DNA sequence: TCGGATGTATATATCTGACACGTGCCTGGAGACTAGGGAGTAATCCCCTTGGCGGTTAAAACGCGGGGGACAGCGCGTACGTGCGTTTAAGCGGTGCTAGAGCTGTCTACGACCAATTGAGCGGCCTCGGCACCGGGATTCTCGAT
DNA sequence: ATCGAGAATCCCGGTGCCGAGGCCGCTCAATTGGTCGTAGACAGCTCTAGCACCGCTTAAACGCACGTACGCGCTGTCCCCCGCGTTTTAACCGCCAAGGGGATTACTCCCTAGTCTCCAGGCACGTGTCAGATATATACATCCGAT
């Protein structure tokens, strides 16, 4: 039934466009997903057209889906494989959420970076020490992989 | 060569069979004889209602089944799969039936 | 005509949205838990000690939380009613 | 003119979003409330409850959901069929 | 002959309200009789010890209510008290 | 309730209220039996019977039988948690047991 | 009418079936004698009490209610045979 | 080199010491604070008689001591001398405190 | 808050010694605190129920004794 | 024996027979209380008390102490067999516990 | 105001003590335990006899009911001796 | 991976007795009334519970070195599971007998109830001896050295 | 094997304290005497169910052979509790102070026991019929050897 849920989700996302982000399948295979987001200004990640690959379990929305970013992004958590240590995406996933919910939630997590649980050492360390140069380095990487 | 199931498969088949059903598992007449033998040592010339013997057999079978569950947990605790006399004795001691 | 079908259709909704005491457009609806009954917050905050005045079911919760979903259906209905009157 | 009924469809678009399951995202099939007064379909609930051996967690706000704890509301079931009737008259008369 | 008392007719009534079609076998009816009798003894017995501890001499309702809070486990307790309170309120008035 | 009818009906219950009153009087539980206790106790008993009968009916419908038998009562009581803790020591006649095999004994999956 | 070695009437296959319902997969050869001894002790305790109720009523027939009362006072309450 | 008893000798000395005496083994004030904390979650503004707190501590210490005896038997059954969490869990299951 | 931590590591070891335990794994201590808390909850829960029923505000020794009795932990020495 | 005295001495015991009679009446145990029951009950209670006090007095003499304390009651109850089976669940406050070290834990050559 | 009186089995247990050990005293805390023990045993026997008289539709707790309650409540050797003492006391009382 | 052999779930006719329902009646439940005592309410008092210093010091927390126990791996030889042919007695049905459970009637000896009364038992005071404590000395396990 | 140093434990004598055992005054519960309704003992009768027996069918118990999964012992490794010395935190104790509320007394009234009359709620009993057990026959899932 996760397939039927995502069909209505596509229909709901069709009848209601979200704020500067889009989604779609990976072709004609439904259990994977390709999406794009655009950079928010309340974050060091503006201007970066960010691809999101998403894999779903069979009992959506019971077990949580998983995501990956195809960009090497100067983020304290999002590694080179684009995976994010997100408790609401692995361990705290409530079956009432939907894809647009997590998309704006990660946009917020992009808006406010979290250096508490890191997966890449240098990004999070430079984040937790200096904000000006972190902003400088974050913006530079986003221009390279999006413009 | 004729067909033979490996040791242990039929045991699992029987577990599923007897946990699914509810019929009494001790033969009626031999159990009835045992009850009467024990009673004669307390008071001679007793008679039993037929329902009294059945009530005794229901209670006895339920007690032994419950005891075998606890015994199995003690065997698994010692990294064995075969229940042994020392497993029963430990279960009864902790239950408080023999202090 | 003049959306007379809508008025009949709309009124059928509000006959389902009546306080079991106030019998009117129920404002700040609240259910005190333990039964199906919903009332107006004014007319039950007094009767919390004696329970539901229809079921006789005792009150289950001390406070009176206001159900947002039942809040939404009322204010939307008024806007729907106002728009359907073309004002 | 501007076909101001789009606002009417804006109103009806708001209708389902209060009267929709937050789990299986269908029309409320058979409503069931909780202590926290959250409404569901009692199939997505029993599909949520049987796989947990012990107290469960409310999908929206709180903790400690149990089969006994919930109660058959049947306050929105008749609301749901009303909403379809509200939509149905629209296409006939517009 | 001799006359016996039992909850047979009443258990069957409660059944036809929660499951209007399913019957109940004879042996199952005997088990329900024993269950009802057993719970009656527990609640009544616990209420008697309360009256004796508090030096009262009357099993009022609230004595039954405290006994129900003691015997039944957590979630069952919250429901049986509500059901009983509702019945007394409806009976009084 | 103004009605001068049988006390069972006047309370809305199904269990007898006069009979419970007598059993509480003649039973030597106390000297004085208040007029509120039998209604309350009859209500509690009726509620518990409804619980067990509902669960038992579900199990019998699962096995495609339209008639509750002791096996269904055993299934209903043990699968639930609060009802199991209330009847922890009781042994239902003709009840069987709960089907479960310890995980260590199951064949060696790869 | 005396009786002898009746407990040996509880056969090895019967004990095997009880263990199977308890979820036991493999059984040591020494279990059978241990189980017979355990079973006999249980019956003595219950029958002793049952007969004590029978004697008090000055009856010669142990009724089902006598047995049910004995099991109940041992904390092994039994449903299904009255009471 | 200074004197050192081998590992295990002092443990046996303590067993003999504490099985010989009867004084309470939990500190009074920390246990009293725990009792009051639990009670506030059931009903606010409670007071306790001093003898009520003493009765709770006597019962609690007796229960834990009895539980540790059963736990020791489970460890020895598995040919160990160190009690472990799985030993306590087995004892409580067979006692019927957690089904 | 956190008053369960007052049942310190040496206190739990002393109780184990009285029970004849010679060697103790490091994880026992956290396990013991959890089991103890469950026991207290059950007794105090019953004790307060007696207190409320008597319309008192002080939990008496008799409240605790009666609560322990109905759970099959009969206690001698504090009345009854 | 016929006499007009206290029912206790007339029965030859050391316990009240009147007090036990009143407790059996005002306890809701039954409607009527036979005239022979309190004597029987007082005798049984006195016998049980005498048993426990004899054993406890022995245990106190063993420790060279001339006055029973709770510790000695606990020893006399656990060491015996029938008494320990009768008071199996009871907990004696300030009672300690029997000295018992498991054999496997003891040192070895 | 004067404190209400609280009954107890203190003096009677003390009499029984001085018969068995004519020189060994007993401390107050030990006295509380013996007092609580008598109360508990009285409750067991009395409650069992009440349940027993109600099974047979009787309304009287005779002496015979107490005898059977003792036989049901005590282990082997204790039951045998306590029944002997009880029967002796009752026959000395009535004669 | 793969085709056998085997046990299991499923579908269909059919036949029986257990269940659900109608009836007569009778005994227990409901209704009206009276009286008495148990419990609710008000006021008070003084017992004991909470709260707070401040000084001592027993006990908890921390760190460290190491040695003994937990645990995994291997192997060997006996105990036990599976299958089969044979022997035993359980189960069933039917029949005959009567011991004893169960119920009714009658009659009386036993226990409840009540008023007078008087001594056993409880509250309070007090004192001396049993026990706690401490200091010193004898001895007795324990460990490492051979 | 042993023996010697080092801690630990048991024994003994002197001192001091406070709680157990006994005495006294006094209230109130146990005892005595008489009366009276009825629970229970006992004889008699009925007839339900328990016991004994016998013959037949076949399901289950049993004794035996065989092969293999596993219980048990040995070895080796490493890591994690134990013993111990040092420092730091907070329990314990002796004391004082305030006032909450547990316990008690006096009063009043309304709630429940007891009684009588009346009638319908529920139970034994009898009867019809369909839910489920049975028996046959299939499809299908699973186990195991050999690839
Ligand atoms: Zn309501
Ligand atoms: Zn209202
Ligand atoms: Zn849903």
């Amino acid at each position: 039934s996760a397939l039927k849920r995502i069909n209505k989700e596509l229909s709901d996302l069709a009848r209601d466009p979200p704020a500067q982000c889009s989604a779609g399948p990976v072709g004609d295979d439904m259990f994977h997903w390709q999406a794009t987001i655009m950079g928010p200004n309340d974050s060091p990640y503006q201007g970066g057209v960010f691809f999101l690959t998403i894999h779903f379990p069979t009992d959506y929305p019971f077990k949580p889906p998983k995501v990956a970013f195809t960009t090497r992004i100067y983020h304290p958590n999002i590694n080179s494989n684009g995976s994010i240590c997100l408790d609401i995406l692995r361990s705290q996933w409530s079956p009432a959420l939907t894809i647009s919910k997590v998309l704006l939630s990660i946009c917020s997590l992009l808006c406010d970076p979290n250096p508490d649980d890191p997966l890449v050492p240098e990004i999070a360390r430079i984040y937790k020490t200096d904000r000006d140069k972190y902003n400088r380095i974050s913006r530079e990487w986003t221009q390279k992989y999006a413009m | 060569k004729p067909h033979r199931y490996r040791p242990g498969t039929v045991a699992l088949r029987e577990i599923r069979r007897y946990q699914k059903s509810t019929e009494l598992l001790i033969r009626k007449l031999p159990f009835q004889r045992l009850v009467r033998e024990i009673a004669q040592d307390f008071k001679t010339d007793l008679r039993f209602q037929s329902s009294a013997v059945m009530a005794l057999q229901e209670a006895c079978e339920a007690y032994l089944v419950g005891l075998f569950e606890d015994t199995n947990l003690c065997a698994i605790h010692a990294k064995r799969v075969t229940i042994m006399p020392k497993d029963i004795q430990l279960a009864r001691r902790i239950r408080g039936e023999r202090a | 005509g003049a959306w007379a079908h809508s008025r009949a259709a709309l009124d059928r909704l509000e006959k389902l949205l009546r306080c079991s005491r106030c019998t009117n457009i129920l404002r700040e609806p609240v259910c005190l838990g333990g039964c199906e009954h919903i009332f107006c917050s004014n007319c039950v905050s007094d009767c919390i000690g004696t329970g539901c005045p229809v079921c006789y079911t005792p009150a289950w919760i001390q406070d009176l939380k206001i159900n947002r979903q039942l809040d939404s259906m009322i204010q939307l209905c008024s806007k729907l009613r106002n728009l359907l009157h073309d004002n | 003119s501007a076909l101001r009924v789009e606002e009417v469809q804006n109103v009806i678009n708001a209708m389902q979003k209060i009267l929709e399951c937050p789990i299986c995202l269908e029309l409320i099939k058979e409503p069931v409330s909780t202590k926290c007064d959250h409404i569901f379909c009692k199939f997505c609930m029993l599909k949520l409850l049987n796989q947990k051996k012990g107290p469960s967690q409310c999908p929206l706000c709180k903790n400690d959901i149990t089969k006994r704890s919930l109660q058959e509301s049947t306050r929105f079931s008749q609301l749901v069929e009303e909403l379809l009737k509200i939509i149905c008259a629209f296409q006939l008369d517009t | 002959r001799s006359r016996k008392e039992s909850y047979s007719i009443y258990v069957y009534k409660v059944l036809k309200q929660v499951h209007p079609d399913t019957g109940i076998s004879s042996k199952a009816m005997g088990i329900m009789n024993s269950f009802v009798n057993d719970i009656f003894e527990r609640i009544a017995g616990e209420a008697s010890r309360l009256a004796h501890y508090n030096k009262r001499s009357t099993i009022t309702s609230r004595e039954i209510q405290t006994a129900v809070r003691l015997l039944l486990p957590g979630e069952l307790a919250k429901h049986a008290v509500s059901e009983g309170t509702k019945a007394v309120t409806k009976y009084t008035s | 309730s103004a009605k001068a009818k049988t006390r069972s009906s006047r309370a809305g219950l199904q269990f007898p209220v006069g009979r419970v009153h007598r059993l509480l009087r003649k039973g030597n539980y106390s000297e004085r039996v208040g007029a509120g206790a039998p209604v309350y106790l009859a209500a509690v008993l009726e509620y518990l019977t409804a619980e067990i009968l509902e669960l038992a009916g579900n199990a019998a419908r699962d096995n495609k039988k339209t008639r509750i038998i002791p096996r269904h009562l055993q299934l209903a009581i043990r699968n639930d948690e609060e009802l199991n803790k209330l009847l922890g020591r009781v042994t239902i006649a003709q009840g069987g047991v709960l089907p479960n095999i310890q995980a260590v004994l199951l064949p060696k999956k790869t | 009418k005396v009786l002898r070695d009746n407990i040996q009437g509880i056969t090895k296959p019967a004990i095997r079936r009880l263990a199977r319902r308890g979820g036991v997969k493999r059984i040591s050869g020494l279990i059978y004698e241990e189980t017979r001894g355990v079973l006999k002790v249980f019956l003595e305790n219950v029958i002793r009490d049952a007969v004590t109720y029978t004697e008090h009523a000055k009856r010669k027939t142990v009724t089902a209610m006598d047995v049910v009362y004995a099991l109940k006072r041992q904390g092994r309450t039994l449903y299904g045979f009255g009471g």
